[PDB]
């Protein structure tokens, strides 16, 4: 399993060979513009499983 | 037992062994200590399986 | 020209190993290329 | 430090309030310990790190 990682969740970054289908979560760096034109980075955090 | 002019066999166990006249001896074998979930790729030359 | 697949084979009389030439391009993606789900990215 | 003895059994205690997992790869069993409780490793089982 080629897999995406990173601060910015660049895509194949780690290669893997099992899959972890546990409890965990992912950070990825969200950068947005709001109705006022406003540029403004998030970081968001992903609980999954 | 009988054996034709080409047929390898294999002499293992406890055991004192002559050569016969008739007979060549072509490999000394050991036997490979494998554990439990532990294992070796044989080839059956003979049959390739 | 055949293909025998299976047991282990002694070319019997009237018989010799055959070449299969492929066509260019096509032995770079069987050798460099074993799995394309990690041969796209990399 | 000192190197190990690769042949003696691998054991580590267990403090207070604590636990450990580790999994039998060859019987194919799980088990949690706890407590001041010591384990020790069997010739296929794991620490969960
Ligand atoms: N409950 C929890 O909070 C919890 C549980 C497990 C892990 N974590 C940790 O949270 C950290 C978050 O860090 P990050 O996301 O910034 O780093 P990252 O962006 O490098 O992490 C990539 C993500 O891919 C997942 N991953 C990695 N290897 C995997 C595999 N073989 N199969 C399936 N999924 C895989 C990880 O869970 C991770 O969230 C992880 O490094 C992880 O160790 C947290």
């Amino acid at each position: 399993l080629s897999l995406s990682a990173g601060r910015p969740k660049r895509p194949h970054a780690r290669r893997a060979l099992c899959l972890l289908l546990g409890p965990d979560f992912f950070t990825d760096v969200i950068t947005i513009e709001t109705a006022d034109h406003a540029r403004l980075q998030l970081q968001l955090a992903y609980n999954w499983h | 037992v009988s054996h034709q002019a080409g047929d390898h066999w294999l002499i293992r166990g406890p055991l004192e062994y002559v050569p016969s006249a008739k007979v060549e001896v072509v490999e000394e074998r050991q036997a490979i200590p494998l554990d439990e979930n532990e294992g070796i790729y044989v080839q059956d030359v003979k049959t390739g399986k | 020209v055949r293909a025998v697949i299976g047991s282990t084979y002694m070319l019997t009389q009237d018989e010799v190993l055959w070449e299969k030439e492929l066509p260019p391009g096509v032995e770079e993606l069987l050798n460099k290329g074993q799995d394309p789900l990690a041969d796209r990215g990399e | 430090l000192a190197p190990r003895n690769k042949t003696r059994v691998v054991s580590y205690r267990v403090p207070h309030n604590a636990a450990v997992q580790v999994y039998d790869y060859r019987e194919k069993r799980a088990r949690v310990v706890f407590g001041p409780e010591l384990v020790s490793l069997g010739p296929e089982e794991q620490f969960t790190v």
